[PDB]
């Protein structure tokens, strides 16, 4: 269960005068979980998994439209931070992912709420800086 | 739900609509009223309703209980519900009524456009921005 992430991205290249595109690792929120030690492990022994996909999806249930998935390809898993208050009922940590590969697909929506023709994608082999 | 009186088919005017006009809804021909020996001499025969279904659902539960208001109401209700209005004008396209029949019974925004990258904008004069 992912409580919030972030990822970005930045292009040296200026039109003042080419440059080269630098795709940071895509950070996530969670609470302390089964999975929590399984991602220290692959963390300490630099052992990186096949695939990682990040699903958002609206409000409402299961049935809803998923209108944002980031799928990752050779993914290691670059940090985690870990800790808790004496306040706080459930606990939570942070996990950044390095990756080879990234797909984001977004799925446009109606007004009604219907899917608004095919997803649009983005594609990109970091490693081999080219399109995918 | 309204009435509207249906422009009779055998005598309609056909006339491309003005910028106030195309303002409300590439060639738009709207119909005018006119008036002839079955149209005797009104520009109409007949009639059809025009209607905007509000549909209480999860959200508007909640508006009603808490008391938003008319306004805060109505702001939710054009999210999901069409107007009145635009059920009428659907059919002034379509060439039932004309734009006539159908209005007597009815912080800065900011937008971009790169290039030609369209968004999901809902503006009226900046479609399909971000």
């Amino acid at each position: 269960d992912v409580l919030a992430w972030s990822w970005g991205m930045s292009q040296s290249g200026s039109m003042h005068m080419a440059g080269k595109v630098n795709v940071q690792d895509l950070s996530f929120t969670k609470y302390i979980d089964k999975s929590t030690p399984n991602l220290m492990m692959a963390c300490s022994s630099g052992k990186h998994y096949p695939q990682a996909k990040l699903t958002i999806r609206k409000a409402g249930g299961e049935n809803q439209v998923e209108y944002l998935i980031i799928t990752l390809k050779e993914v290691l898993v670059s940090s985690v931070s870990t800790g808790g208050s004496g306040g706080e009922d459930r606990l939570t940590e942070n996990v950044t992912l390095n990756f080879a590969q990234v797909q984001v697909d977004y799925q446009p929506q109606k007004a009604d709420g219907a899917k608004d023709g095919g997803p649009v994608k983005y594609g990109w082999n970091i490693r081999q800086n080219v399109q995918a | 739900q309204r009435l509207v009186r249906t422009l009779c088919p055998d005598c309609k005017e056909p006339y491309e609509a003005d910028k106030e006009q195309r303002k409300l809804f590439e060639p738009l021909i709207l119909y005018r009223a006119t008036g002839c020996p079955k149209c005797n001499h009104k520009g109409y025969r007949g009639r059809t309703g025009i209607h905007e279904l509000l549909l209480v659902d999860d959200a508007l539960q909640e508006l009603i209980h808490s008391e938003a208001g008319e306004q805060a109401m109505e702001k939710h209700i054009r999210a999901t519900t069409p107007s009145i209005r635009d059920d009428g004008l659907d059919k002034v396209r379509q060439g039932i009524t004309s734009l006539e029949e159908v209005m007597r019974v009815t912080a800065v925004d900011m937008f971009i456009k790169i290039g030609d990258v369209k968004g999901e904008s809902k503006d009226k004069t900046h479609a399909e921005e971000i």
